[PDB]
């Protein structure tokens, strides 16, 4: 049974994005705490990630974008406003006390784990703080400041010829896509809502460019997708992907805003369905790096990643939530699982099979025997 | 809503290391381990130790409400501290228990919830009801001697409070 | 914005 | 006031055993050891264990007054039980601690003082003030369901009671 | 440093002699408990004594005296009254529930320890329950029912040619004397009040009989004896005794009613003085068997034997009494030691030296070179 | 008596 490494820094739950802001880092602390009380903590190798310095963040980002982040504060907020606009820091990506500390922990977790995978001293490595996939080389976007994912992947390329990147998050993983848009060594597959939704990118025809053409897979979706519909379009596509792209290390971003009843999301997935993807990936027995991502009904974010951690340990846990410091957060029910809503699935079988086929064609264009 | 191409967008792809080349990455600068998963201990023994770690804690706060102190001592901070005490002592139960009672005296771990004074708690419920969830101003004007990040940790712990009923 | 603050 | 001589007064003197003869005395029929004085343990560790044995006890009686429960758990019966738990487990701290928390659940030792009900205690203070220190009649007429020797043990423990003030 | 074995059965404190009766077994439990809290318990080998059966009690006593004791109860108290008078069970030796159990524990402790000494697996052995020295072959006397001392000594004779018996108790040790009155193998030395006092025996001229003549030493005394006077007459006499009687096992009865402020006693000794005797004996490095005996101001009985146990371990203890279940018993002071009273010492130097000399003559009559 | 009950 696969060996799992879990990365966590106690401080991460305590950093705060701002009044009225949906991204709430505290959800990782909630997970952490459930893991301890579900007895899972016990069963995996627990690491505190040292802070990632500007040194390794600039391995992808601008020497003067990170410089800006290292420097900016809420003190000198009116002094910098020039650079604030050039870098996207505001309306939905606030400045906030500790921001750079927050980035260092998220990035440290992902990088340390990548190394751990390259050093071949784990099979799976988990960092729920990480997964922040909207970030760009020279600007912040969609609550993401540093793209820990890219940096993580860049380290893996040192030992792995082909790195597969899978993205479940309801929002299209455009940061990780754009960063690797012109390379054939990394294939970016993404399943997301599309049409009057952020980030506006990742439609059927977004295939890549140059050497990276036919290496950026996307599955655009409308509202209300079931576990059943999602499963029936994830497994086929990913089996082909493995078949064709034949990777040697997987990085699964396990965005939890694709769950039902999310604050920002509008999909109808249950923890069970959501996790079935993690389990399917894990089954392909490749060095795997689970990251988190979005999720804005934190009670369920907690539930999800707690469950999905169990999946990486292939151990069973009861629906009965164990007592914990935040036990009272979990409704009148205090259960682990969520059920789907009456919400209407506007992804007709006809619409999913059209897209599926188009992708199967795209994937066939890769070399094989 | 557009994806861009160019030196200022894509990442420089890191070349695969030669069979002779080495990545040169110091692992101690990157991580520090907090729990080994393959221990000479069994679930029962760890479980047992956790009970003991809890008992000490209750007896600690008895030396300067019974159920209250026990619950206080049963909170996660105490448990986490119990799992580190094990790992720091190389999973030696007998050695780890000394750690918990260093010189015949027990150890107290109190989270921000339990640690704050009655009057600090009071201040917080005035600052919230007055500034909502604006935690930098809540400190500046109401709890300026506390560090922002302790006020955050407190907030979330306080949201589960019993006497706290914002719902109906 | 970016998403929905 | 007289010392007597004769077969019906003096003892028959037991003859010294031959260098080949053996006394023939089964030592297990005569004694059973309760504490070895040469232990692999140090004073500190025993002391520490005693603190732990006390903490469990307090946490035990928290699971069905803080200072009261701690004092209750600090009484001698609990300590004596702690010194036996050590010896029974061959002075293995790690093994002995399991004994104290058998299956994740702590153990309670209560002397007759603590163990009696409020109403039994009450009965006793009526029986004493009425029959003085006549403990067979105190049982017969007031606490007939208790064994005489438990009433004795209780008596002496009760004589140190705080609310007890026969002196001025 | 000498090895010590301590014998105790938890039940012994709980047996009760009767309303208004001075002998209170609870004083042993008080000692036991101090020993634990003074940290001394820790330092010696602790044994629970199994019950001594009629088998070994009849090794000295009547087959029908023990039979009587095994049988008698407070139930059949009016049925037996015939035998009650023949055996002395009444006015100051009551019948009481558990009586025979009590005897078995007191005797078991002494016998087990004797064996332990013969088996050469201890240097000192301590049984505070024991020491009950007024008992006779066919009758109870002075609160004593079974003479554990004799039985103990009888076992020691199996390995020891000469057994010395020393008796500090304020009352003359006539049970142990009478039992060995005609033998030269056991020498019984006793220091006690005399003249209108119990048991009426043990004056200067009580020397023994037959083979046992010049082997029963006695020191008669009046009221108010100091530590200073006592020390100055104990050491000289005992050094001669060792010199002459040359024993190979000592049995010291450490009666605590010779202390100051006893309920029944009228001597003016402090724990310190009293113990100086135990220390002096111990110094002669012989297999030693410490027993208790009388003592009727139990707070001090507790103090004494606790202290004297330390002496056998030659460890220091503070005057500060440690907390314990019966801590509140010990006055406003909560100290270990007692000081002597203004009470007048009617043992003039002239009177002590007259007696001393007479005894030195008696002891010279023994064989030597 | 024997001693002093
Ligand atoms: O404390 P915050 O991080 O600001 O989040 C709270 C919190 O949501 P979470 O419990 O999911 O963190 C409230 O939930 P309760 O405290 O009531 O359980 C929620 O209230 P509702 O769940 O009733 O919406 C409230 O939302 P609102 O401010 O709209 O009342 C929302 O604050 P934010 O909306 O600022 O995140
Ligand atoms: O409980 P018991 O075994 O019968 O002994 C008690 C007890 O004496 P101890 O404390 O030494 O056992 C009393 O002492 P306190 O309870 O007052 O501390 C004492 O009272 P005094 O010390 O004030 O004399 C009293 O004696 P009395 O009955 O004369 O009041 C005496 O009972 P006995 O005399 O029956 O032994
Ligand atoms: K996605
Ligand atoms: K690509
Ligand atoms: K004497
Ligand atoms: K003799
Ligand atoms: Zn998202
Ligand atoms: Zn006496």
């Amino acid at each position: 049974r696969r060996k799992v490494c879990y990365y966590y820094d106690g401080d991460v739950g305590n950093y705060y994005y701002g009044q009225g802001h949906p991204m709430k880092p505290h959800r990782i602390r909630m997970t952490h705490n459930l893991l301890l009380n579900y007895g899972l903590y016990r069963k995996m190798e627990i690491y505190r990630p040292h802070k990632a310095n500007a040194e390794e963040m600039t391995k992808y980002h601008s020497d003067d974008y990170i410089k800006f982040l290292r420097s900016i504060r809420p003190d000198n907020m009116s002094e910098y406003s020039k650079q604030m606009q050039r870098f996207n820091v505001g309306e939905d990506c606030p400045v906030f006390d500790g921001l750079f500390e927050f980035c260092q922990l998220s990035t440290g977790g992902s990088v340390a784990s990548a190394v751990k995978l390259n050093k071949q001293q784990t099979d799976i490595a988990v960092n729920w703080a990480g997964g922040l996939h909207h970030a760009k080389k020279s600007e912040a976007s969609g609550f993401c400041y540093v793209n820990d994912i890219v940096l993580a992947i860049l380290e893996l390329l040192k030992y792995h010829q082909r790195v597969l990147y899978i993205d479940i998050d309801i929002h299209h993983g455009d940061g990780v896509e754009e960063a690797f848009y012109t390379t054939d060594r990394v294939m970016t597959v993404s399943f997301h809502k599309y049409g009057e939704y952020f980030p506006g990118t990742g439609d059927l025809r977004d295939i890549g460019a140059g050497k990276g053409k036919y290496y950026a897979v996307n599955y655009p979706l409308r509202d209300g997708i079931d576990d059943e519909s999602y499963e029936a379009i994830f497994k086929p596509v990913m089996s082909k992907v493995m078949e064709m792209f034949q990777p040697s290390a997987v990085v699964l971003q396990c965005g939890s805003d694709s769950l039902s009843g999310d604050r920002l999301g509008c999909f109808n997935l249950t923890i069970k369905g959501h996790a079935k993807c993690v389990e399917f990936v894990k089954s392909f027995n490749l060095p795997m790096l689970m990251l988190g991502g979005g999720g804005y009904t934190i009670r369920n974010v907690a539930r999800c990643w707690t469950y999905e951690t169990a999946v990486a340990l292939d151990t069973e846990i009861p629906n009965e939530l164990p007592y914990n410091d935040y036990f009272e957060y979990f409704g009148p029910d205090f259960k682990l699982h969520i059920s789907p809503s009456n919400m209407t699935n506007q992804n007709t079988n006809e619409y999913l099979e059209k897209i599926k086929q188009r992708l199967f064609e795209n994937l066939r264009m890769l070399p094989h025997a | 809503g557009e994806i861009r191409v160019g030196n200022r967008y894509q990442a420089d792809i890191t070349d695969l290391l030669k069979e002779g080349e080495e990545d040169g990455r110091d692992q101690s600068r990157l991580e520090t381990q907090v729990w080994e998963a393959h221990n000479p201990l069994t679930d029962k023994q760890i479980d047992q130790f956790l009970v003991v770690a809890r008992s000490v804690g209750t007896f600690a706060r008895a030396l300067d409400s019974l159920h209250m102190s026990a619950a206080a001592a049963s909170r996660d901070i105490t448990l986490f501290h119990a799992m580190d005490t094990l790992h720091k002592n190389i999973y030696d139960i007998s050695k780890a228990i000394s750690a918990l009672v260093p010189q015949g005296g027990p150890v107290l771990c109190r989270d921000e919830m339990e640690e704050w004074s009655a009057s600090e708690a009071n201040l917080f419920e005035e600052a919230l009801e007055k500034y909502g969830k604006d935690f930098t101003d809540i400190q500046q004007d109401f709890l300026p001697w506390k560090s922002l990040t302790s006020i955050i940790e407190y907030y979330y712990m306080w949201k589960t409070t019993d006497r706290y009923v914002q719902q109906k | 914005g970016a998403x929905r603050h």
